[PDB]
């Protein structure tokens, strides 16, 4: 992916539903992000490589 | 025959928490484990410049 | 200037997320409350929060 907020390498699945989902990612205590968001709307929580 | 075996009733219930040395065996898996995934979580994301 | 509000994105719950940005971009260094006051009349007076 290359979402316009940040680079990365991930795989998107279809997961629920735990976010703030009006602004649009979501992290786990550290720079990652694990990882929906951005699509319309979905929830497509991202991975690591 | 049955206070061993009493005994050994009382060392089947109790492993949780206040019987170290169980807490001790949580205290070796969550040192490697904590050294190894929190460790390398404080390498990378992030540390330099 | 940013602007945020629990209203749109948690308005039962009482988190503040961001709803605007305002172009003001001379430092603001000072603020007022600006006092209201409601012309009632005497049998239409309410308790104001």
């Amino acid at each position: 992916y290359s979402l316009y907020g940040v680079s990365g390498r991930g795989v998107f699945q279809n997961c629920t539903a735990v976010g703030v989902r009006q602004q649009r990612f979501v992290y786990d205590a550290y720079q990652n992000l694990v990882g929906y968001y951005s699509d319309d709307g979905n929830y497509y929580c991202l991975r690591a490589c | 025959a049955n206070k061993f075996n009493q005994a050994l009733g009382a060392m089947q219930t109790g492993f949780t928490t206040t019987n170290e040395a169980f807490q001790k065996v949580q205290d070796a898996v969550n040192n490697n484990a904590q050294a190894l995934s929190k460790l390398a979580s404080e390498l990378s994301n992030t540390f330099g410049a | 200037v940013h602007l945020f509000s629990s209203r749109y994105v948690d308005l039962y719950g009482g988190n503040m997320f961001q709803f605007a940005t305002l172009p003001v971009y001379d430092t603001i260094k000072y603020y007022s409350i600006i006092p209201h006051s409601i012309r009632s009349i005497q049998s239409d007076r309410k308790a104001w929060a």
